[PDB]
Formats: C-alpha cells, structure tokens, sequence
C-alpha cells in the first residue's frame, strides 16, 4: 500500500494533505523536475500534478506513462485546465485507431 | 506498352489503331499492326474490331498465329517494319507501327536459340536478345529531307509482372520510354489501366507546344503528375497511420488522386478524346485544388485556363 | 508444385480462355462440384452473356454479373466476420451473407449421383438463379422500408427451404421453381406488415 | 549462400512470417477495440471530474478569501495496486485502503474516489495503447522488412538456380563433343 | 527412397511420386522428438485407402474417423503456434484442447516404437480415445449415427 | 562454401552411419566443436543408448532423448522467435530456452585447448547432464506450483553458475556435479516461499 | 535489372575509383540527377577534400563530411519512420530529416535544363552547402536552449524557402546566398525569445 502525491498550486491542491497526500509545489519545469522523480523512486501509485504545472514538463509525463505505477493524473486549478489532459487522451485515439472515435 | 497477362493491352492496341491521327493532315496516316504468336481468337478480334471501325481502310496488317513456325514468327516484325518503311520513306506517309505480342518474339527467339544449340545467356534467353530487340525497334525515326516517319508501340507482356526480366529490361534499355499497366487500376475498372507514376515518355516535349498541342500542355503535365504523386502518398499514409494522420491540405491531393484515376485516366476503351478535351479537363482537375500550391505553372497561364 | 505457376499451365492458360480450380478445400468442407468461384475464370462470360441473353430474352448476363458480386463480397465480408464477430456487422451486409449462402448452397452445390441434380438446363437454371437473387433485394426494400433483418428470415423460413430445393424440382414441373418468385414478394410484403 | 538447402528454409520462413504477420494484425486490431471501449470511459470520467474537482477548488478560494489565511496554516491514506490482465496487458487495479472552510473540505473527499478511479482507468487506457504500438511496430517490421526480404532473397535463389543448372548442362555438352 | 537434402522437389522423390500411389514421409523434426516411426501423416498421402477400408475390412467409422484426426492436428499444430506468436492468453479453452492433442497425437498414437504391432482395432479404438479429448460439438466431420456408437 | 549438397558430403552420407554436421554460425559464435546438432545424426545412437543404460545403471537412453527434445523444441521456438519477437514467450517456453541454453554452453561448447575440458570421462558426462536436466524439471515443477520464470532464475544464480563451471570440475572430484542436484531441488522450493 | 553483381559493373569496378550509382526510384520520384548518395562512392574524396581546402581556405572537407553524415543519418531514421511513424521522433532526430531534406532538395537535385542550375559553380557549390548546414547548426544549438521543433520549423518558412531558390541565384550575384548565413541566425535569434 504506497502513496500518493500531488502537484499544483497551494491555494489548490492543499487541502488534499488532510487525507495525508505528499503535497508539493513548483512553478517552472526544474521544480516538478525533482518532485516526480522525488515520488516515482520512492515507488508511489499515484501523483496527481495541476495542468499549469505539469505544461512545465511534458518531459515528465510521457517518460513514466508506459510504466505500470505511478500513475501522472493530470488534474486542474481554480480556474481550470490548459486542455492538456484531454487530448493526450484525444492524441491517443488519433494513432492507435487511425479514427477519431469521440 | 508494359503490361502483364490478362491485362487488357490488346482492348489498348485495337483504341490506338483507330484512334491515333496526325493533326492537320489528309490521307497521309497509316497504321501496321503486326501480330506476333497470338491466339486465333485474340486475333479475329483484331481482325474483326479493324474493319468495323473502318481502321482495315487506313492499315495494313501482318497476323502471325501461336501455332505458326518460330522462325515465322521471329520475321512478323520484320516483315511488318519493311512495309512501314517503305509507305514512309518511299510513299511519304507518316506511319504508326503496333506490335504485339513482344513477350511471344523473345520466347520464339528463345526457342530457335535453343534449337541450334547456342548458348543461353541471362534467364535463359539468348545473349544477343538486346541486339535483336534493338534491330527492330531502332528501324524507328526520321530521315532528314524525307516527308514520313516510323513510328513504334511495342507491346509486351512482363513476366511475374516483373520490370527486371529481360524482355521488359532490355526494352527499356531500347525504346525511348514505356507505357505501364497495373493490376490495381485494372482491378479498379480503369479504362485503359495506365499508371502514369512508372510510365515515362523521353522525347515528349518535341511533339507538345503551342503550334503542336495547346501552350499549357507542359505546365499542366508537371502540375497534374506532382500532384498525383501527392495525392497516391497522402492515400497510402491513410492507409498506414489512418485518416488522422492526414492534414487538411491532403485531405483534398487525396480526392484528387481518385478523380484523376476514374475520370481522367479512365476513359473507356472507346472514348476518343482529342487533345484539346484532354488538355481542357485536366484544368478542371486542377480547379479543385487551391491556386497557392500550383507553383509549376507561372501566373499567366492560371489567369487564362484555370476556371 | 500443386500451384499453378507451373510453365505447362502456364502455356496453357496462354491459348485457353476457362480455368476450372478444383479445390481440395471446398471438397472437405463437402462442396461438390469443389470448383472455387474465385480463382476460376472465362474469358467466354461475356460472349456467352450476349448468346443468353438473345436465347432467353431475359437478362441473364446481369444476374451473373451480380451473382459473382455478392459472392465476391461474401470473401470480403466473411473477412470482417472471424475478426470482429457476427453480431457486430450491418443487417446489409449479413443479408448479402445469407444470399452468397444461398448461391452457394442453393446454386453452386450439386449432387452428380441424384437424378434431378446432376443436370441442370438453361432454362431451369435461369428460374434457379431468379428467385436466389429475386429473395436478395426484396428482402433489401424490407430493410430499406424500416424492417428488421431477422424478422425477415422466420418470415421466410418456409420459402427459404422452397428456394433450397429448386434444384430438386423436375423438368417438366419447371413452374413451381418461377412461382416462388411471387411467394417471395407476398410474404416480404406480410413481414413488413 | 544461394543453396537449394536454404530455398526451402526460407520458403518456410516466409509462411511462418506471413501467418505471424496475420495473428499480430488481427491482435493489434482487438487490442483498439478493447482501447476504443476503455478510452470513451476515460474521457467522460475525465470530463467530470475535470469539472467537479475545478469546482471544488473554487469554492475553497472563497473560503481561503476571507481568512488571513494564518488559519489553514491550521489520515495515513494509500492504495494497494493488484495487477489484472485486460489481455495481453498488464493493468492496475485500485483500491483506497470555519463553517464554509469545511464546506469546502467535505468539498474535496467526494473527489477521492473518482479521482482514484481515474488514475485506474487513464493509467489502463495508456498501458493498452503502448501494446498497440509496439504490436504495430512488429506488424510493420515485419510486414516491410522482414517477408520482402524474405520474398524475393527466394527470389534470387530460385533464379540463381536456374541459372546454374542451365550453366552446368551447357558446360556438359561442350565436354560431350570434346 | 532418401531425399538428398531433405528436398522433396528433388527429380528422386519427384518423379516417384508421379507414379507411386502416394508417399508415406518421414521429418527429421519428429525424429529429434524421439517420435518413432518419424511419419509426419499431414504431407502423408494414400491414393488408394478408399479402396481397402470401411465395413468388411475395417470397421465402418475409419473413413470418418481419418478425417477427423487429420483435421484436428492440423488444427493442433496451429493453436500450438499460436501461444508462441501471441502467448498463454490469446489461446481460447477450444484451443489448449487443441493442441494438447496434437501434442497426445504426435507422443500415443504416431509415436509407437519399432516393435509395436498395433492390430487396427487397436489403433481404431487409440484414435477414438484422442477425440474423446475434444468436445463431441468439434466432431462435425463424422456423423452421429458413428460418433454414439464409438466415442468414449 | 559449406554446402553439403555437393557429391561428395552427399555420396559420404549413403555409406556413413555418423554425420558431423559443422555450421559457420557456431564457428563464428566460437560454440566449438562447431556441431550442428539439428542436422548432425547417429545411427548408433540407439544401440549405444542401450550400451550406456547398462554401464551407468541409470536411464541415460531418456535423458540424451530429453536432451535432444529440448534442442529441438528450443530450434521450433527460435524459427518463431527470429521473427515476432521475445515478448509472448510463456514461462514454460522460457525456461526451455534456458535449459536448451544450458545444453548448449554448459555442455555441448567444449574448448579442446583447455586442461580439463579437453577431455571428459564417460561418468563426468552423465552427471553434467544429469544436473542440467535437473535443473529444468525441479524448476518446471515449481512453475506449476505458482511460481514465476523470473523468481526462479533470481535465486538461482548461484546454484547456476555450479552447472557453468561443472565442465572445468577435476575427474577425481565429481562428488562436486552430484551435489548440485541437492542443491537445485533445495534451492527451487525454498523460492516457493 | 539494375543489379550491379554483373561482371562487367564489378570489373570496373574493380579497377575504377569512382561510381556514380544511377537509380531508377530517384528518377521516377523526378530527383535529378538520380545518383544514390548512399550507395555512391568517390575514392578521391579523401584527397579532394584537402585540394578543396587548400584553395578555398575553408573547411570544405568537414562540411561535405557532415552534409553526408546527416544524409546517412536520414536513411536510418526514415527505417524507424517507417516501423514506429515520424511522431515519436525526437525533435533533435526530427531536425536532422529536415536538414537533409533540405540536402537533397535544395542541393543535390539540380536541373540541366535550367540555365542557372545546370552548372554551379565552385564557390557557389560552398556558398549553397554552407548556408544549408548553417541552417541545421543554428537550429541545432537552437534546441538546446529550450527551443521545440515545431516553433522553429514554422518560424523559418520564409527563410528555408529562401534557401530553395538559392541554386536559381546567378553566379554574379553569389552575396545574395551567402547573405542568408546573417538572415538565418537572427530569425533563429527572435525564435529563441
């Protein structure tokens, strides 16, 4: 039973350590840098990362997105997502199925 | 013409004897057709299809039958490009020579090859094939201070549809370009099945023009061929990575591809269109595409011929 | 070789216009004659097409010519069945399925040792092919006329099996294979209710 | 190497190839139909939840508005992952085992489990779609690489064959005549 | 005959076959199993076994029961090479039938020894005990007037 | 160019009752004696089976049989392997591979310039053989017990290594090969745990 | 057929130091000349390499290695293309198809019909390969600073094309090719913004 982290802004994603989530923060690519590798080598399950934080990095959630944990969940702040979640999933489709299935 | 067996080039050869012309001359065009090592059928369907059309009355015919001697067969041509050479060098005519079936030559000549024990040389066939293809197709051309021509379609059928082998390869080391049916079309109806992307004509641009063709004619052909080239790969990337991976500016080469194969190449074995239809409905096919991106053809041409 | 690249067939498809594929497979699955339908040719179809047609006065080369087009879709079709089911295919498309069955089954399929069978005459075969095709689009208007693929079938049950058997129908009693046409029709028209 | 021995290897790589060829085709084509069921689940799951996690932080900004906030300045949660098979992936299965300001923090355990379920579900939708890949990559390596090789290297055996035999009798007629 | 090089389309074995009424083979692939006699009965022909079967000679279910084991070995080899192509899961429970009988087939029935003399009851009643491990729905190449009589 | 088709290796072979076949593949791989064991034969091989049954006391017939089945099924799984890939590979098949891995490094490789290895006593051979078979049917038990290909090999690296360097083992200290069979039944259950 | 293992091409061979290998998939694809660049050889390379420094007093010999080291780069990427699709290409791989796009485009096709291309001379030889090379260091260095791919190739159209009529500058006016050395890496400046 391993654990979960999470991502984006403070005035967002805090009151998820009521739950006892590993809540951190950054703000250019090098702070999510670490905190995903801080959280995918301590073997956590899954890590929630706010889309602001996570466009930082797309590096990061395509390195570890063909491994079986963690699990990068691309979630959203106040004011909301980018869109970024929605196409990788939209992405997907487009080259495993040649077709738009949506 | 490269085709293959059960490839309709005999429907072809028949719609070029009767509908090849010389613009702006009376009487002076003729057509010998030569037969090398065909079926009776195969040729009672020349024969026949020749005097219904009337094409009998402008041609001279030499039929050569598969059950005939190979050493008869061997001189159908021969005997076919002495009488062409002699209605255009000696009686002035522009003459179109029509021969078929090449494959069945080589193999006649194979087969006497064999029969005075001489060496067999590549794929079996005789060292001297080259030399012998270039004897008859070489009788080709023009003279200088002679009204009157010779000119040749060789038709043959590849092997395996195979480019390599000798009758094809060795023909192409000859003749000046080639003319190449495929399956595909064929299996697609297209009438007659000619895939342009392969065939190639070397001394094209001595017979298009203003004064020859319409002034668009080399334009056109530069911009229709890219296009088509396009279109043919934006087709068989749909059919690899889907139709997703396709941009908007290939959805339409796509579309353009297909209309040219059923429209434009497709015509019907019996369909005459003169030069100017041909020419006219290419532009049409290049209406469909946005002016921006036809930058083989200059300004002044799109302004006068692009609807 | 046991395939037909052979040089001496392919001479012979040089300067003969029919090929008749003897199938091994088609025997084992009891289709006799084991002719396969896809690889066989004549160069004579369209000829003996005209011939018919004159003879007949009936327009015979059009019905062979859709005949071998729903058996060519069959190839196609049964393609798409063992890959994705079916249960997940268009009633279209499963009613040209049970149309090439009945070409085949109803048609091609012939017993040599029965004595109505091992001989089918012009004319008896033209009815035969008829009311194959006759059930095909009548069948397709239901659909098109907003009724279900399967009801169609237990309508047809009856007609199905008449349709079967035509070619155990006598020579002179031809007209019982013609009048299933007009069953055909009443009984669409019923199950379309 | 152009020997009758190795024609006839090769003559059966190339069916072995070429039904090895089929099988990964008809894989990688269920492979997307069991991705095209699961990828139409994530998306509205995630749809959703995109929304109603957005809502929620929200809400708490409202309440976070008014405190200094030296008041929000002021459960050992964690899943256990069970490896399934959804075919010939491997996928994960997960399980979890001042008025206003609370509002807001009832406001965010409703997310919890769709949120888990998420990361369950979008985490199989992307496991499944690297099979197809590397299916595909198989499919294409074999497909555009391997039978063409394979096609006509029997190709040139058979023709260098025939070559020789008709070689090696015409070799044996001069000897004859000698 | 020995086929040099193991070449079937050698002059040897084919123009003998052109005159022989079949050709019993034997693989090298069964010999280095320890599959003896080493008869691989799929490039196996007999042009003449319709002749000296059925009631009378042999029991009325050999025809049928030929056909069958022929069919489902072949149907083994390629369920068998399937688990190889796309693995353990891809396999249907129709299909690990399928190749633990050809797997049966090649070790009990062809596999039988130099000294073993079978009488064709015994082989007859050997085969049927090898469809015993198919359900008797896969059958369909025999009739049920023979298969309740003879099936186990 | 080490085509055995030739008159000479083909005329050999109807009057020889052993073929040594070389292959380059090996040679270049530096597995010497380069022997093909899937085209090499012996006719004797039976009647010295039965010699070796008698010596020995022990079923040695099986285990060259055994030996030469894995062989062959390992030459089966490469033929399909070569060309889709390592991916698919049940544990079952895996473990063939490393047992027929073992064959093939562990005993058939023989360097003949060694000290120990050069030669190897009759007895020194069946207990090589009979730890490596041994290895590859604990271990087949344990995968039907639950247990994972890839557990397995983890833990028995060690006990492993004992059946690499059993060829270099002194012919006064064979007591050093029968041990391991202990060994790799002690090791293989104590990882079903 | 094209196949060069014939005598009379691998006789010359033999004793010739330089083969221009003629293909006809370049010449149906209309890249004239259609000389294979990958399977083309010079022996003289080597040696004109240094003449070519020597009296151009540029490194010439380190550009032409380098334009023919990202031309076989890009017959091993359009392999990969060809399994795994352009997509998951690096943008660092994804620069280099475009660097030798723009070779074989921009430089190795060339027109003899054209009365400016069909003769190039010496100096605008370099001139033409420096400015394409450039394009691909200035990008190159481009990408390490953070830079993606798809801002880069879409902020060059104007520049890149200016590249492709380069071969259509008369030999007079050669500072208008060289000029582009300045044009491309300040547009890659403002790129890098």
């Amino acid at each position: 039973t391993y654990k979960i982290g999470v991502v984006g802004d403070k005035d967002s994603v805090s009151p998820f350590r009521l739950f006892g989530f590993d809540v951190q923060h950054g703000t250019t690519k090098t702070e999510i840098r670490k905190t995903i590798d801080e959280m995918a080598k301590n073997e956590y399950g899954v890590i929630y990362i706010t889309e602001q934080c996570a466009n930082l990095v797309p590096e990061t959630i395509e390195r570890y997105k063909g491994q079986l944990t963690p699990a990068i969940i691309l979630i959203p702040s106040h004011q909301g997502t980018l869109g970024i979640g929605l196409e990788e999933i939209q992405n997907s489709v487009e080259k495993a199925v040649g077709q738009n299935i949506l | 013409v490269f085709s293959g067996s059960g490839l309709p080039h005999k429907e072809l050869a028949a719609q070029i004897a009767r509908q090849a012309t010389v613009l702006d001359s009376s009487d002076d065009f003729a057509v010998v057709f030569a037969a090398i090592g065909i079926t009776f059928e195969e040729a009672e369907f020349f024969m026949e299809d020749f005097r219904q059309t009337g094409a009998i009355d402008r041609s001279v015919m030499f039929m050569n039958l598969a059950n005939d001697p190979a050493i008869e067969r061997i001189a159908t041509p021969r005997m076919a490009l002495t009488a062409a050479e002699y209605l255009a060098y000696e009686k002035g005519m522009h003459v179109l020579v029509i021969m078929t079936d090449m494959t069945n030559y080589a193999e006649a000549l194979r087969e006497i090859s064999a029969a005075r024990r001489e060496v067999p040389g590549r794929r079996g066939y005789p060292g001297y094939l080259y030399t012998n293809l270039a004897t008859l197709f070489e009788r080709a051309g023009r003279i200088r201070g002679l009204k009157g021509s010779v000119t040749q379609i060789p038709i043959l059928t590849m092997p395996e549809d195979d480019k390599t082998h000798p009758i094809p390869d060795l023909t192409g080391y000859i003749t000046e370009g080639q003319i190449i049916l495929t399956r595909e079309l064929y299996k697609s109806g297209i009438q007659p099945p000619i895939d342009v992307l392969p065939s190639l004509s070397r001394l094209k641009d001595k017979g298009t023009g203003a004064g020859k063709t319409r002034e668009d004619h080399a334009a056109t052909m530069n911009q229709l061929f890219a296009a088509y080239a396009q279109g043919k790969q934006a087709k068989e990337l749909a059919v690899v990575l889907g139709e997703s991976a396709l941009s908007d500016i290939d959805k339409i080469y796509a579309k353009f591809a297909e209309r040219f194969e059923n429209e434009y190449v497709n015509q019907g074995f019996y369909t005459n269109r003169t030069i100017t239809e041909t020419l006219d409905l290419g532009w049409e096919l290049l209406a469909m595409l946005p002016r921006t991106e036809l930058k083989r053809i200059k300004d002044d041409l799109l302004d006068k011929y692009l609807p | 070789g046991g395939d037909i690249s052979e040089p001496v067939t392919q001479n012979t498809l040089r300067v003969v216009k029919v090929f008749w594929g003897l199938d091994s497979s088609l025997a084992q699955k009891r289709h006799f004659p084991s002719i396969n339908w896809i690889q066989s040719y004549s160069l004579y179809s369209t000829e003996v097409g005209r011939y018919m047609d004159q003879i007949l006065q009936q327009d015979w080369s059009d019905m062979v010519t859709e005949g071998m087009r729903i058996l060519q879709e069959e190839e196609q079709l049964n393609e798409i069945v063992r890959l994705v089911g079916i249960d997940s295919l268009s009633d279209n498309d499963r009613l040209t399925l049970e149309v090439a069955k009945s070409i085949r089954e109803d048609y091609l399929q012939q017993n040599a040792f029965d004595d109505v069978d091992t001989f089918t005459s012009r004319e008896k075969q033209f009815n035969m092919l008829k009311v194959i095709l006759t059930f095909g689009k009548e069948a397709r208007k239901a659909l098109s006329l907003g009724a279900y693929f399967n009801e169609i079938m237990e309508g047809t049950v009856a007609v199905r099996e008449r349709i079967s058997r035509s070619k155990y129908i006598p020579e002179e009693e031809l007209a019982k294979i013609s009048s299933i046409n007009e069953e055909i029709k009443e009984t669409i028209q019923l199950i379309v209710s | 190497n152009p020997t009758r021995m190795e024609l006839t290897r090769l003559k059966k790589q190339l069916t072995t190839a070429t039904r090895g060829h089929k099988l990964l085709k008809d894989k990688q084509d269920e492979l997307m139909r069991q991705f095209i069921l699961l990828i139409r689940k994530n998306n509205e799951l995630r749809q959703a939840i995109e929304k109603e996690t957005q809502t929620a932080m929200k809400d708490f900004v409202l309440a976070k508005s008014t405190v200094e906030e030296a008041f929000i300045d002021e459960e050992n949660v964690s899943i256990s992952v069970v490896e399934k098979n959804i075919m010939s992936v491997k996928v994960p299965l997960m399980n979890f085992q001042n008025a206003e300001l609370d509002r807001s923090i009832d406001g965010f355990t409703q997310l919890l489990p769709k949120l888990l379920k998420l990361a369950e579900v979008e985490k199989t939708c992307q496991l499944m779609a690297e099979e197809i890949e590397k299916t595909r990559r198989r499919v294409n390596a074999l497909e555009y690489m391997t039978i063409p090789q394979l096609e006509e290297t029997i190709y040139y055996i058979k023709m260098k064959l025939e070559e020789n035999e008709r070689a090696e009798v015409t070799r044996l007629i001069k000897v004859k005549n000698m």
